[PDB]
C-alpha cells in the first residue's frame, strides 16, 4: 500500500513552486495524509503514500491531480479547489487543432481569445464558473465537465472567426440557462 | 459592434485612356485641328438649320 507518484516541472513553473511552496507542502501533509518530497536533481515533485496514516484511497491521486493542475499553470488557490472537491477536471487542447492557423493569423487569435486587459478570457470564466490559462498556444480549462463543455464551446467559437461582442451576448445566453439548473 | 475597413477595389479596364479604345477604333485620332471654330460654326449652323 506503499506507493507513489512523480511529475514534473517545466521551467517556468518552477519559481512560482519554490515561490509559494510553503502553502503547498501543508494541505498535502495534513488533509491529506501523504508523504511529499520535492527533488531538485531531477526537477520533479514526488509524492508517496505511507501505509500507516492513511485512509482514502484516492488521496494519491488527489495529490498528484493538485500538483499536476498547479504545473500546467493555475495558480494556487484554484488547484486547492482541484484538491477538495470531486468534480473537478482539466482539458486541454490547441489553436491548430481546430483550424489550421500560423503566422501573424496565430497571435491574432491568440489576441482575440484573451480580450484586451484580459476582459473577453475573464469573461468566459466568470459566466461558465471554469478557469482558463491560456499558453503559448495549447489552451487549459478548469471546471466540471458540463461547464467546460459550455467554454470549450465558446473558445473553439472565438478561434475560427467569430468577433468577440456575439460570444459576449451567446455567454450571457449561457449564463442565464446555466444558472438556473 | 465589430466593423472591419473597407478593401476599396481596384479598378478592372476602365480607364480614361483606355475608354478612347473601346469603340471601333483609336477615337484619338480622329480630331480636329481647331475645336473653337468647331465648335461656334456648329452652333450656329444647328441654329440656322
Ligand atoms: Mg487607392
Amino acid at each position: 500500500k506503499f506507493e507513489s507518484r512523480k511529475i514534473m516541472v517545466p521551467p517556468h513553473r518552477m519559481t512560482p513552486l519554490r515561490n509559494s511552496w510553503t502553502k503547498i507542502y501543508p494541505p498535502l501533509v495534513e488533509h491529506l495524509k501523504l508523504q511529499v518530497r520535492m527533488n531538485l536533481k531531477t526537477k520533479s515533485v514526488e509524492l508517496r503514500t505511507n501505509p500507516k496514516f492513511t485512509t482514502d484511497p484516492g488521496a494519491l491521486q488527489k495529490g498528484a491531480d493538485f500538483i499536476k493542475a498547479f504545473t500546467l499553470g493555475f495558480d494556487l488557490d484554484d488547484s486547492i479547489a482541484l484538491l477538495r472537491l470531486d468534480d473537478l477536471y482539466i482539458e486541454t487542447f490547441e489553436v491548430k487543432d481546430v483550424k489550421t492557423l500560423t503566422g501573424d493569423h496565430l497571435s491574432r487569435a491568440i489576441g482575440r481569445i484573451a480580450g484586451k486587459d484580459g476582459k473577453t478570457k475573464f469573461a468566459i470564466e466568470n459566466a461558465t464558473r471554469t478557469r482558463i490559462v491560456l499558453a503559448d498556444s495549447k489552451i487549459h480549462i478548469l471546471g466540471g465537465f458540463t461547464h467546460i463543455r459550455m467554454a470549450r464551446e465558446s473558445v473553439v467559437s472565438l478561434i475560427l472567426g467569430s468577433p468577440p461582442g456575439k460570444v459576449y451576448g451567446n455567454l450571457r445566453t449561457v449564463a442565464s440557462r446555466l444558472k438556473e439548473r | 459592434e465589430q466593423s472591419n475597413k473597407q478593401h476599396r477595389k481596384a479598378k478592372e479596364k476602365n480607364t480614361a485612356k483606355k475608354k478612347l479604345h473601346t469603340q471601333g477604333h483609336n477615337a484619338k485620332a480622329f480630331a480636329v485641328a481647331a475645336p473653337g471654330k468647331m465648335a461656334r460654326t456648329m452652333q450656329r449652323s444647328s441654329d440656322v438649320n
